[PDB]
RNA sequence: AGCUGUAAGUAAGCUAUGAUCCAGAGAUUUCCGAAUGGGGGAACCCAAUAUCUUUUAUAGGAUAUUACUUUUCAGUGAAUACAUAGCUGAUUAGAGGUAGACGCAGAGAACUGAAACAUCUUAGUACCUGCAGGAAGAGAAAGAAAAUUCGAUUCCCUGAGUAGCGGCGAGCGAAACGGGAAGAGCCCAAACCAACAAGCUUGCUUGUUGGGGUUGUAGGACUCCGAUAUGGUAGUCUGUUAGUAUAGUUGAAGGAUUUGGAAAAUUCCGCUAAAGAGGGUGAAAGCCCCGUAGACGAAAUGCUGACAACACCUAGGAGGAUCCUGAGUACGGCGGAACACGAGAAAUUCCGUCGGAAUCCGCGGGGACCAUCCCGCAAGGCUAAAUACUCCCUAGUGACCGAU
RNA sequence: GUAUGAGUAGCGAAAGACAGGUGAGAAUCCUGUCCACCGUAUGACUAAGGUUUCCUGGGGAAGGCUCGUCCGCCCAGGGUUAGUCGGGACCUAAGCCGAGGCCGAUAGGCGUAGGCGAUGGACAACAGGUUGAUAUUCCUGUACCAGUUGUUUGUUUGA
RNA sequence: CUUCUAGUGAGAAAACAACUGCCCGUACCGUAAACCGACACAGGUAGUCGAGGAGAGUAUCCUAAGGUGAGCGAGCGAACU
């Protein structure tokens, strides 16, 4: 769960905000699921993006 | 003094190499054992043997 | 290259002795072998070499002139004869 | 260094103003000349292998080379010194009158 | 015309048949180290395969080749037949260091200030990691504005401590107009047209090469006629010279006297200057030495111009029947961040997640939102200069230090 | 940089005495004689560690808690020898590294094949002599291990 | 190391003679004045050998082989520690 193959989707960072207006640090990831695709003749299982795959 | 050497071949420039070297082995044993008036002679022959071996080198491009 | 490689001799009290057995104590390369060496005498003299033996010798620590720093490392062979003689002076 | 190993030379400061002299030896990178009989100077050795007996010896000392002045051969004056286009053999070609020195 | 460094001291030598020394181009260059035949406690140890050597022979010596990944091509190849994993060989590039500087990104504190402290400040600072280049980054309007407009980007002056933001507290803090340095613009996708291969629907659907075509005053395709010339380049290790960096050459004019160990000082009487900058000399020198102002010079190698070739690129007028103009995109809900702008009445720009257009009778912006008017045409690529920095080399400078 | 405390505290367990040498100079260095101390150690050998301190000839400015003619100090020369001993060209433990691989903002973390790694496994020589300083290493005598050269039948396999 | 086959696969068994056999260490101290403790420091330092009488003994006292007299002294013979 690094990369997408096709897009670029990777995890970077946020903050939470808790009604007081405290910030910690915090991360954010994509949608990632491992699938079969053919990628130049033999299958390969790559991690695909929810969103290129839709 | 290459005006010499390149007045040869180079089958006498490995003799030449040959002897060269000897007279450095005899020289190196004197020197030890209490002779050679004339220490000046291992530094020519040194340069001697240099002079022959960048010669080649050019030659055989 | 078997005329690089014996560099000269020792003479010292301890070698003096040695040449009446039959021995030679020669100073040698650093990365010579036995065997190397042994060629190296024969071809330089025409004598016959029966057991080289070979020793090391660590550098000294000297000090001049409020500068100190050592001598050589050294390699020390010396060479049996079967029937033969070398001369030396 | 404008002046030679072997060339006669008259002094113009120190002592032996007015002396001349066959320079004795040239010291450049140093600009120094010993002159002969000119900066007489006395020692105190102890016996070495040069005079087994070391008495007080007396021998000359280099002067600077500005202290001194070339004298052309053939006349006799104290000149200053130029370069001039012989068959291309550049000589100190003398002032006062062009003569090769 | 002397010389064999510091470096004395002695011993042996070299040079007028040109030493030593100086500048350009070469040759040699052990071992460790990215270290790369395998290993390892850096500078060590142990090999395999060919050719060559020592020996009667084994033992011994030398030289080449042998890591890993990627990216191109053959051979072999299979659980599983066809073949793809794999394996062998040939080919192509990387890999590490730094200038303790300058740039663009990823991640990202705290003491401190608020006279306590949570929002806020310190501050997207310090530190760490990636990628660079000689500069980087930005860059050719889905722009700035408001009548009467102007035209790519960057940097400086000013606007201005203003308009704003803010437990509206501490504090943070613009931009456009106006004046300047420097100035420069270009190329694709798409429609369409051919050559080839597959689907031989023998419909023309899939594709590969070449052509065409690059915009908002809408432009192109397409049909109609003209022309088939003319303006340029941000291009090459191609020629012709011109200069330039890296050694050098020449270069004016003073003697006596007094005091001293010694004068450049003192006193007399002269000369020189396109040169009276500076350093040395037994004390303070235009005229003693090295220099200076001025005139001259390069076999060789490297730089920068100019003009030549060679390579590329670039045409009008008309029509408005039809076709093209960048899609999981613009945009919207939810959560975060960036804009001077702390969710605020919050436009504009990003990231994650889910939902999700239109096609010139169109689409975006003018700080919620609507109508009308005005300015532009996103979802493709590149680009000199004007600005930042100095490990280093040359030449200099200082009402900068002078051995705590 | 120099005083005061001050010529004061201290001089780090323990038995010496005399004769004679050397020397400018001797309680302290050399030679002798008697006395005294340790002796499951204060004797002999060795693995770490140190790294020339080892031997011979000179020296006496500093170091040595006094002295010094002396020294583990200073100057000049010299000493360490292996087919068989200990390590490599043999084996593996813990642990470590790891082609591909699997994971993860970066950097990187782990791990398969295969390797490194003794404190353990395997593995052929002894007794005596000799130097001022090395000895299962040099020499003498008598051995052993692995190879090389020469003189002493169908690769089917019963060679 | 020892067996058994599978196995590319002239014909090697054992007599004598004479030859070949590489790299690293190797001095000296080592219950200490040479190592760890800033010192020529009453501390610490793995293993083997470790004799006699009397004794169970490596205890204890005196000794053998071997080692040592310990790097400030000469007097006096008060208080006090």
């Amino acid at each position: 769960a690094k990369v997408c193959y096709f897009t670029g989707r990777k995890t970077s960072s946020g903050n939470n905000r808790s009604h007081a207006m405290n910030s910690t640090k915090r991360t954010v990831k994509p949608n990632l699921q491992k699938v079969r695709v053919l990628i130049d003749g033999k299958p390969k299982k790559v991690w695909v993006s929810a969103r290129a795959l839709k | 003094k290459v005006k010499e050497i390149r007045e040869l071949t180079t089958a006498e420039m490995l003799d030449k190499e040959k002897q060269l070297k000897e007279e450095l082995f005899n020289l190196r044993f004197q020197l030890a054992t209490g002779q050679l008036e004339n220490t000046a002679r291992i530094k020519e022959v040194r340069q001697s043997i240099a002079r022959i071996k960048t010669v080649l080198r050019e030659q055989a491009n | 290259e078997l005329l690089d490689v014996i560099k000269r001799p020792v003479i010292t009290e301890k070698s003096m002795l040695a040449m009446d057995e039959k021995k030679y104590t020669f100073e040698v390369d650093t990365r010579a072998n036995k065997t190397l060496v042994k060629q190296a005498v024969e071809s330089a003299f025409d004598v016959k070499v029966a057991n080289v033996n070979i020793l090391n010798v660590r550098p000294k620590f000297k000090r001049m002139g409020k500068y100190a720093g050592y001598t050589k490392k050294r390699r020390k062979a010396i060479v049996t004869l079967t029937e033969d003689s070398k001369e030396i002076q | 260094m404008f002046v030679k190993k072997g060339d006669k030379v008259k002094v113009i400061t120190g002592k032996d103003k007015n002396k001349e002299g066959v320079v004795l030896a040239a010291f450049p990178k140093q600009d120094k000349v010993i002159v002969e009989g000119v900066n007489v100077v006395k020692k105190h050795q102890k016996p070495n292998q040069a005079a087994p007996q070391g008495g007080i010896l007396e021998v000359e000392a280099p002067i600077h080379v500005s202290n001194v002045m070339v004298i052309d051969p053939s006349n006799g004056e104290a000149t200053k010194v130029a370069f001039k286009e012989v068959d291309g053999k550049k000589v100190r070609v003398s002032k006062k009158t062009g003569e090769v020195l």
